[PDB]
């Protein structure tokens, strides 16, 4: 009865999806200047470059890695480090891109960039959340469905893994008392990671003096502000005491580490008219983040007063679960979530005059739908070393790799 | 066209 009607309105769905999906495979060599459509073996609930960039010289590609982790339900999850074959942008364009290998002239043209595995590591339960460390990128923290979150170097680790299935973490961090999703690092401190879980708490470690050698490492502090289930953390990338939480009590948090009450935060704003799911702060301006959330919304906050909401970002049509500002322009925002759909932002052109034909396709600040994906979105990853070029993967094992064509946004 | 078909990109325009 209530998994008859579930599975009526999943069935209706799926004819939407796949007539949604051959419309967008026509409309791919006018949006796109990259396509790189990949079926994963795992759903991947994850998805993180990691910073470095290997150049071979003469060659018009580059190697790019990626942090992945699995999502089965059977007892073989992994934390993966995929690595990504990339053009460079001092590259000619021809028919390498859009998965395409038919030449112009009738014949062959050039092979396309190809995805492989290099490390697996025995994870204990599914990856939730892999994020790396910015001041050593072969430390990775990782998110179990237990309390504990692991911390892993993957140069410790074979590159292929155990048939015994022993996950072996380098750290096993404790505090919390169920799982949960958020996961930050900070980039002005070593070693100090924050992480939010449905226990209603947001741990903090320190694990700068400890050795890495398998011990048991508990919370520093404890901040017991939120009500609910908190979804996202995340340091501010300046100011190494601010940070901000959002949870399912509607409310964007922000903290301050210099303070002795870790009940109450420095500010709480009431944010949106459901659950916030994320947040990032910008990179290039210090007082402006953004936070996504179940109400279809982002919002724009600026932290000098965070009781006026700058901006409300409305086309998406379901549940926003990961909001990323770009590292490359201070004006580009990107979200994504269960309405199958990547939106790109472009907070520039908040307030301009538009005709009534581009009006019904949506506001003027929304300047690309990624509409690849057939499943719900789970995460996504701005590429820092090439401009424009976004890894997003989904529940139905698709990762795509992907840029978007240069004229929509360079005009 | 490019830009009108980035907020449109399930229009099928045939
Ligand atoms: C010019 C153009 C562009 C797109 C994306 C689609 C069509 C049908 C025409």
């Amino acid at each position: 009865m209530a998994d008859k009607e579930a599975a009526f309105d999943d069935a209706v769905e799926e004819r939407v999806i796949n007539e949604e999906y051959k419309i967008w495979k026509k409309n791919t060599p006018f949006l796109y200047d990259l396509v790189m459509t990949h079926a994963l073996e795992w759903p991947s609930l994850t998805a993180q470059w990691l910073p470095d960039v290997t150049r071979p010289e003469g060659k018009d590609f580059s190697i790019h890695r990626l942090v992945l982790g699995t999502h089965t339900s059977d007892e073989q999850n992994h934390l993966v480090i995929a690595s990504v074959q990339l053009p460079n942008d001092d590259a000619q364009f021809d028919a390498s891109h859009y998965d395409s290998e038919k030449g112009e002239f009738g014949g062959f043209g050039s092979v396309s960039g190809k995805i492989e595995i290099e490390i697996k590591i025995n994870h204990e339960g599914e990856v939730n959340r892999a994020r790396y460390m910015p001041q050593n990128p072969c430390i990775i923290a990782t998110k179990t469905p237990s309390s504990d979150v692991l911390v892993f170097d993957y140069t410790k680790h074979p590159s292929k893994p155990d048939p015994s299935g022993e996950c072996n973490p380098d750290l096993r961090l404790r505090g919390h008392q169920k799982e949960g999703y958020g996961l930050s690092w900070n980039p002005n401190l070593s070693g100090h990671l924050l992480s939010a879980s449905d226990d209603h708490t947001i741990c903090l470690w320190d694990i700068s003096a400890v050795p890495k050698e398998g011990k048991v490492v508990d919370a520093k502090t404890i901040f017991t502000g939120h009500t609910a289930v908190v979804e996202d953390v995340s340091w501010h990338l300046l100011h190494e005491s601010l940070f901000g939480s959002v949870a399912d009590d509607q409310k964007l948090m922000i903290w301050d580490t210099r303070s002795n009450n870790t009940s109450k935060p420095s500010h709480s704003v009431d944010a949106h008219t459901a659950e916030v799911n994320c947040l990032s702060f910008n990179p290039y301006s210090e007082f402006i983040l953004a936070t996504g959330s179940a109400d279809k919304t982002v919002a724009l906050w600026d932290l000098r007063n965070l009781k006026l909401k700058l901006h409300s970002f409305e086309s998406h049509k379901d549940e926003i679960f990961q909001v990323q500002w770009s590292p490359h322009n201070e004006t580009i925002l990107a979200s994504s979530g269960t309405d199958r759909r990547l939106n790109v932002w472009d907070l520039s052109k908040i307030g301009e005059e538009q005709s009534p034909e581009d009006a019904e396709d949506g506001p003027p600040e929304l300047l690309f739908i990624h509409g690849g994906h057939t499943a719900k979105i789970s995460d996504f990853s701005w590429n820092p070393n090439e401009p424009w070029v976004i890894c997003s993967v989904s529940e139905d094992n698709i990762m795509q790799v992907w840029q978007m064509a240069e004229n929509i946004y360079n005009d | 066209c490019t830009k009108r078909c980035a907020r449109r990109p399930y229009k099928p325009c045939a």
